[PDB]
């Protein structure tokens, strides 16, 4: 008369979410990418950014360029266009027809992220 | 660097993802895919938006697109997802 005692009822789980970012690609030399923080300006930067909430298109790809190029320096840079409300500006350009104005505020915010 | 990303997500790149993940534009579903992968390689958990997006499955997807610059960098997304 043997009391056989062995239930497996275990819960096996368990999240696959861990602290892996796994490689970051960033290879652009643009001559300059840091150097216009070492200029800094009195509000250069600030203002490259509230030009892309104009209605012309090439004063946004033209400004949304020098972004770019700040953007793709270094996290010390890209944090002071984010400060002047980087993100609204790609992101409601967005929305414009021109296709090229997406892919470019895509790769420019895509520089910002890469910080 | 770290904690950009923690702006990125808040002021919306799921509303323009979301949608262009789809896109028939190399230019942009190219740029796309380093701007999930990008922000998916952050942290506190950071990758949850990939999830919310639900642009996992188009990744994996992507990975077998005809495009090769898509395919490649489409699990390369993936690797911003995974743990090992």
């Amino acid at each position: 008369g043997e009391l056989p005692q062995m239930t497996q009822q275990l819960n096996s789980d368990d999240m696959q979410e861990q602290l892996s970012a796994t490689r970051k690609f960033s290879q652009i030399l643009s001559d300059g990418n840091e150097q216009i923080q070492a200029v800094i300006d009195a509000g250069a930067l600030p203002a490259l950014v509230q030009l892309l909430s104009s209605p012309n298109e090439q004063i946004l790809q033209e400004a949304l360029w020098a972004l770019s190029n700040i953007a793709s320096g270094g996290n010390e840079q890209i944090q002071a266009v984010i400060d002047a409300g980087a993100l609204p500006a790609l992101v409601q350009l967005l929305s414009s027809p021109n296709e090229q104005i997406l892919q470019e505020a895509l790769w420019a915010l895509s520089n910002i992220a890469s910080g | 660097g770290n904690e950009q990303i923690q702006a990125v997500i808040d002021a919306g790149a799921l509303p323009a993802l979301v949608q262009l993940l789809s896109s028939p534009n190399e230019q942009i579903l190219q740029e796309a895919l380093w701007a999930l992968s990008n922000i998916a390689s952050g942290g506190n958990e950071q990758k949850q938006a990939v999830k919310e997006a639900g642009a996992l499955e188009k990744l994996e997807q992507l990975q077998s697109h005809e495009n090769e610059k898509i395919q490649k960098e489409a699990q390369e997304a993936l690797e911003k997802l995974q743990s090992h």
